[PDB]
């Protein structure tokens, strides 16, 4: 049986795995308690008399984000063991969630971890959850997915990750962290996919006409994308995209291996109604940058491989028709060598919709997960930032007191340069 | 006394052969509960062909259904006749192919290889006769395009004086399902040339304009295009399971549309085809199906044949047909074009007639092809993985289960190969 | 269930088997040649007329003048 | 067992021919579905010409729609006797001429007459060997008149000994449908005088004023005025769809109403018009039926045939009627009138008699008059385009896709040419 | 399929789709909601299941005019993202509305028309409207029309532009803001359509005996002749006259496309029972001087082309003979190169009645649109009042403020005198 793992490291995975377990719970009919009145073996235990418990573990050194999910709506549905905390958050450090408090934690976290590994008779992958500016998500992410390539090798690590804004972050020493934390994640996961938060900010301000949206707005749809990734698993479909085959038809080389996300109708109620949703029109907005999920311009890098996701009401002929008509409009571009572009993928089950949540029901949905040139503009600005603040060495005794030591900036600036370098010749037309 | 084994590989192949024992199984008169309920006795002399006989009059189909993940399992099994193949021929994987065609020869085809040849030697020593293997896959994928063609070498040496029926559906040229078609189609193709007696090459957006331009069908599914291929498989062993006037069965459209040992790739049609609102007004006759016979818009293959010269083509005729009027026809088509024609072969097309036609159309036609504008096809396939191939793309995985990029030089000189020698025969 | 069945078409046997005449009048399908609608439609100067004179309120027959 | 194909263009061409299909279905008992339910065997001996037999019975015509703009086959979709045409017969454009002559012929005319030349093509071989092509357009207009004329210069260019029969409808005298009426008109001719063999040339306003004085109608209109239309074109082939005691196809009037290549344009009369109130008073008889004929009133042609001598006259009487009766009536006309008939051809009348009337008339006739008075409307047409072309009025949308200003004088060299020949033997 | 997109620019193009949108529902039986309860596929798309929309923009750069649709009873019925707003209006200053206000909301404004352009399968034409006397409608309109040639080429465009009065004004810069706006609309507009209010207002004071008129009234009038210029797109019969005939049938040159308006009966309820509407009563009263959309006079040029369009119980018998009846006339007389002079239409449906309108039912109608010679008079006098405002540069610095260069102005005044030399030229014998 097809079944997925989900580590959920930091607040940011949290607070995003606070609102991805909502979704489920209403998509599989499965209440809060944990009880329904086939499919959920995907993201499901299901124990004993009746009840279902999530394949999740939710590790933080803060407990403060931990304990609204012990006493909120939810607290019957986790396993009380799966849900770890600690005594003292990393606060910022990523010395401090890879080398001083992160070492205590992680002996835990594999405990349980192997208990899930072992419930499994057959598992597909893992879902990381993690922010690269914290120092949980950075720290303790790091030192995770380093311990998981060990322990279970050749398994696909989809790791879900939030990078900083180039213009809209809130953490001062985030440019620190993201390198750090990019010398790692760049080797062990399998496909990561960038989520930014000012994006998002624009989606919710366009088309949900929300002008002052909060974290909450910004996770459910993060939580849509999680869905229909693997709603492949759980639904049948025309086109079953397993989570073991995007790997094989994302990644050309092994260090490319950096995706976008783009959900295509995001409406309103009072938008959905007038709105004659075709598939062609969802299409045509997901290439948009506009519905890009990550701050960045497509126009300026290439397109090398995109997989697209339809939920819903959709035929394959209607889905033959638009990437045609994609791949005619002069704005979208592929790299040279690499003809094939797109993989289309249908789930016959249309995108449920949360009591509350800003988006109305639509027929029929698309997600792309997009691999670009364009991402070395994410990785470049990034680079600017850990540049100057490195040029005077600021920061670095709070780095070199908890336990790593000087030198490591240097590889970590070293490593990411060398992914740019990278990223401007797989782009090169020859 | 002529028995098919039929097994499916892949996700496209077990849908299509859902579709299969769909069509078949009507026309044969068999209920989803497996008993006969049909309504004519020549339904019931050669039942053996496709089923086996159970206790309790039971049909069972001679169909072994093999894949790497348990998704498709369950698509077949849960739609309209899906419980009459045997739980036993369920032979299924669990960590999936994954779009990967070195796991499915390889790493993970390795462990189930030696499962499923537990079950195809089982079906084979069943049945009195065997007169061939019926493959239904992809070659885009990597489960029927992997793991299938790892069958078909391992079927072939066991049982070297067998025909091969691989049905294979190919990428098409103006969208792509998969990301990795050229890699692995080039690989599946290396492997089809010498093990499989004779391919059928089918793709979806041949397909498309069929359920569109001539059906009218707005909104074609795959169910639609799957009962345009599961159309064609019926009129092959048209002669087969029912008595004909002049009998061709699966060795003599191989000894007739193969020329030369590596020309054995076949595009192919299957005529009556008309739209809703045309039904009433289409008055069918023995010339009106062979002007849609030779159309280019008929064909499910990419390929127009107006581009390449025909060098064999046969004719599966099915219904109650004047003997002449047939083959008039065909003798029009070979005059009224003869530069389409090859020159150096004479009397290009073969003309075979069965008095038993499928139910509710009493003409029907079934058009083979053996055209060298095939080439088209396998040269976009060549071009497409030269570009891939020359920068390394989509490589590092393929190198991992062991099956180092010599392999793949090996591929696209064969490949290349495949078309020189089409491209040799035009002139 | 996919978007067949809400469409209502099931599995295309009718069309192949030609047996389409079998079916409910209107029953249109996912036929394109059946569903086109357009144009409109307007009677105009067509009430209460016909051409029937040349095979045997118009005509000289309507023509009034004075009491008598 | 001679066929006709039947092409309409535009929206005068498909409104015209709706009811030309309207006429011959209930004069040959075929009802709205096409069934037959006529209660005599004479009608069904010669179908063929016009229909081609489908399975159930169903009869669909030899009838290609086509034009440029979408809205016109609609109405001929709505109509009655609109469910009989094939769909595949239905070929249209999205457009729209605009009743621009050169853009109907280069540009939109372009993507279409490829469409177009496969659906006649197909119903070409689709019977055993042409009669001729008829065709129904309108010479003023931009639909029937651009995309018309490139039609029937294709189609002579396939099928050089195929005959040609176009029923058009040339501009207004009066007054003007279309501005660009002249313009039309004159690049109509300038392609019709080769590539055609007959144009029956009619007029609406030698129609308007037989519905109102001859017939005596209030409230005529296009549903009146194409019936009138219809009517020609089904006796112009009376003896082609039934038996006759002197018979006449459409190679019958070639060689007789030509002397000479270029001089093929006729002026129709239909004879037997009455209105509703005098139906009783008049007696049907066969001299009263040819002095209805040669009146200038009863010519569907604007042109006065008094003005002009008539070079050849062909006159086609249907019914149970006596073979002098037509004849001395003819000898009467010549030797009454001898300044309106030419002296260099003795005998200018030629006769046929049809044995199988109209529905609900005892006797009828159709007329045509190959006259040289048609060239002072063909002058009149002239001195239109000579007006307009000095000043080069309406002119740069002509010139907007690529039609030059010398194809104008070549358009007016070749009507100046031809008016001058018609004045030429009339002298 | 048919499809023509309407476009709406300033306050007199609103208010006038206010009346033409509420004719176009009301014909179709469209409820305001926005469901009916096969011939609207030329104004409206079927959205989803029992849901129509309109295929308009409203597009403004005063907030004022777009939210009264926005509140008024129409609100569920236009998509409520294809209604354009702005934060401040170009407040008639042709220079605001093309080069520093106007460039800011063109961007998102071809967004829609991608969109919509994308939603129909084959598109007839476009409708503008507009009044080339403000800043919004001159301006923006400039914008607008210039963008949508090298965007979408070839295509048919409408231009329904309502020109200043002659002897009445509401503004001061009109003179200025026509002859710039005439610069523009001249080399794009593929047919110009001419508006005044002042002879819409002698329309109402003679035949509808209103004698206290307003817009709303004004609005609905012009929107029964725009109704009946695409009726043959929406509704069948048996001369039909769609987008591309008015494109070719009256413009002959390359310049001489402005064109006249008229419509025939405009009678109200109670004049009407005592009124025989007969197609040779109407047709006379179609070419009545008193009785165009604009202020010039008929007999003081020659007519270059003229195209009735004839709506409702109209037979083709009596258009052919009143035609020629109107040939006779010796008060109108026609240029001496075209002896065809008329194009004709019929379509087969009356025109529907605003409930509380000032039109009556009437079973016939005429929408006389033709081309004179006598446009140059309309628009010599705004060549001669534009002159002796640039006498000595009155209203200058506010044009030139705002990023207009002074040397646009002389070369607009060139502009029409070469217009007004066309007129002249062409229309001698
Ligand atoms: N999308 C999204 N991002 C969040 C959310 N909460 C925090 N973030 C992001 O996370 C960043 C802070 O880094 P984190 O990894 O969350 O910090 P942390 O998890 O508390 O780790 P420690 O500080 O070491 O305890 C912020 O800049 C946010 O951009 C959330 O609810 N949704
Ligand atoms: N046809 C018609 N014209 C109107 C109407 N209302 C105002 N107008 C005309 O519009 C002219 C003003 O020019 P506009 O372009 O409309 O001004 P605007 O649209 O408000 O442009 P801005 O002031 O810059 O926002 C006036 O001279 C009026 O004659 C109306 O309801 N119908
Ligand atoms: N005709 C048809 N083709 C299908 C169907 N499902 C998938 N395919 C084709 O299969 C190809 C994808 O390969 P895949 O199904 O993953 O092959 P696998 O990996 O061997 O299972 C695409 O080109 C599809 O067009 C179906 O139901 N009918
Ligand atoms: N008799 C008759 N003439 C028609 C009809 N429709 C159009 N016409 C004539 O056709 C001429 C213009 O035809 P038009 O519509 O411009 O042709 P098109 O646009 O090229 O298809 C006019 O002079 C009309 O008199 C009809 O139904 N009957
Ligand atoms: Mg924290």
């Amino acid at each position: 049986m097809r079944e997925v793992i989900s580590i959920h490291i930091g607040q940011a995975g949290i607070q995003v795995g606070n609102a991805c377990w909502e979704l489920y719970c209403l998509e599989h009919g499965i209440q809060p308690d944990g009880q329904m009145p086939d499919a959920f073996n995907t993201f499901f235990s299901e124990t004993g008399a009746g009840k279902h418990v999530p394949r999740c573990i939710f590790l933080d050194l803060e407990p403060t984000v931990v304990d609204e999910v012990r006493t909120g709506t939810y607290r019957q549905l986790f396993h009380p063991e799966q849900l770890i905390s600690g005594k003292e958050d990393a606060a910022n450090n990523f010395a401090r969630g890879h080398y001083t408090i992160g070492k205590e934690i992680v002996d835990l976290a594999l405990d349980r971890i192997r208990k899930l590994a072992d419930n499994c008779t057959g598992l597909q992958g893992f879902l990381v959850f993690n922010a690269v500016g914290g120092g949980t998500g950075s720290g303790l992410g790091s030192l995770l997915l380093e311990r998981l390539s060990v322990d279970y090798g050749k398994k696909s690590k989809l790791g879900f990750t939030v990078y900083p804004s180039p213009q809209v972050s809130t953490a001062v020493v985030e440019p620190y962290n993201s390198v750090l934390s990019t010398h790692s994640l760049l080797e062990h996961t399998d496909v990561a996919v960038m989520l930014d938060n000012e994006a998002i900010y624009d989606i919710c301000r366009r088309s949900l006409d929300i002008e002052r949206p909060t974290y909450t707005n910004l996770n459910r749809l993060i939580a849509q994308v999680i869905s229909s990734l693997t709603a492949s698993l759980r639904f049948d479909g025309a086109l079953n995209v397993d989570i073991t085959e995007f790997q094989t038809n994302l990644v050309p080389y092994p260090r490319i291996h950096f995706m976008l996300s783009s959900y295509a109708p995001i409406i309103s109620a009072e938008k959905a109604y007038h709105e004659q949703l075709s598939v062609a029109e969802i299409t045509n907005a997901a290439f948009e940058p506009a519905s890009m999920m990550v701050k960045c311009d497509p126009r300026h890098g290439k397109y090398m491989a995109c997989c697209l996701m339809y939920r819903g009401d959709v035929v394959p002929k209607d889905v033959n028709a638009s990437v045609a008509t994609i791949k005619t409009k002069r704005t979208i571009q592929f790299v040279d060598w690499c003809p094939t572009g797109f993989k289309c993928g249908i789930n016959y089950q249309p995108p449920t919709v949360v009591p509350g949540g800003d988006l109305a029901k639509v027929q029929r949905a698309v997600c792309m997960i997009s691999n670009s040139t364009a991402i070395g503009e994410i990785f470049s600005r990034l680079d600017h930032k850990f540049d100057l603040m490195y040029a005077k060495r600021a920061f670095v005794h709070w780095y070199v007191g908890e336990g790593m030591e000087e030198g490591e900036f240097s590889e970590a600036r070293e490593d990411l340069a060398a992914l740019e370098k990278d990223f401007e010749e797989v782009g090169a037309e020859s | 006394m002529r028995e098919i084994v039929h097994i499916q590989g892949g996700q496209c192949g077990n849908q299509i052969g859902a579709k299969f024992w769909e069509v078949v199984s009507d026309e044969h008169g068999i209920d989803p509960t497996g008993t006969y309920h049909g309504d004519s006795d020549l339904q019931l002399e050669r039942i053996n062909v496709y089923f086996n006989e159970a206790t309790g009059g039971r049909y069972v189909p001679r169909a072994i259904l093999m894949d790497l993940e348990p998704g498709t399992m369950d698509s077949v099994r849960s739609g309209p006749y899906g419980q009459i193949f045997r739980p036993d021929n369920f032979v299924f994987g669990q960590t999936g192919a994954g779009n990967n065609w070195a796991k499915g020869h390889y790493t993970e085809g390795a462990e189930l290889i030696d499962s499923v040849l537990d079950v195809v030697r089982k079906e084979a020593e069943s049945c009195d006769c065997l007169q061939g293997f019926q493959v239904c896959h992809s070659l885009g994928g990597g489960t029927g395009s992997g793991m299938g063609t790892l069958l078909i070498s391992k079927i072939r040496e066991e049982y070297p004086d067998r025909m091969m029926l691989t049905f294979s559906v190919v990428p098409s040229p103006k969208v792509s399902d998969t990301v990795v078609e050229p890699y692995n189609a080039t690989l599946s193709v290396h492997q089809l040339v010498e093990n499989a007696d004779e391919c059928m090459v089918l793709d979806n957006e041949a397909l498309y304009d069929i359920c569109f331009r001539t059906l009218k069908l707005t909104t074609p599914t795959f169910g639609d295009l799957n009962h345009l291929i599961s159309a064609v498989m019926s009129g092959i062993t048209c002669c087969l399971r029912f008595p004909g006037q002049l009998n061709a069965d699966l060795r003599k459209l191989a000894v007739n549309l193969i020329p030369f040992p590596r020309l054995h790739f076949f595009m192919v049609g299957f005529t009556p085809l008309t739209s809703r609102g045309s039904q009433q007004y289409r008055a069918l006759t023995v010339p009106e199906l062979t002007q849609q016979m030779w159309d280019a818009k008929n064909m499910m293959c990419a390929a127009d044949p107006r581009h390449g010269r025909y060098l064999t083509a046969s004719a599966l005729f099915r219904g109650r047909m004047s003997t002449k009027e047939v083959d008039e026809q065909m003798l029009n088509v070979q005059n009224k074009n003869s530069s389409y024609f090859v020159e150096w072969i004479p009397n290009n097309v073969k003309s075979s007639v069965c008095d038993i036609p499928p139910k509710g159309l009493k003409m029907s036609a079934t058009f083979i092809g053996n055209s060298t504008a095939i080439q088209e096809m396998f040269k976009r396939v060549s071009e497409q993985f030269t570009a891939m191939f020359r920068r390394k793309a989509f490589l590092h995985w393929y190198t991992g289960e062991g099956m180092d990029e010599m392999e793949f030089t090996e591929a696209e000189s064969n490949m290349n190969d495949l078309v020189s020698e089409y491209q040799q025969y035009q002139d | 269930p996919g978007p067949e069945q809400r469409r209502g078409r099931q599995d295309l046997f009718d069309v192949v088997q030609h047996t389409v005449h079998l079916k409910p009048q209107g029953y249109t399908g996912g036929d394109q040649w059946l569903e086109h609608k357009g144009k409109g439609n307007a009677p105009g100067p067509e009430q209460r007329r016909g051409r029937r004179d040349l095979a045997d309120g118009d005509a000289w027959l309507d023509a009034k003048g004075k009491r008598r």
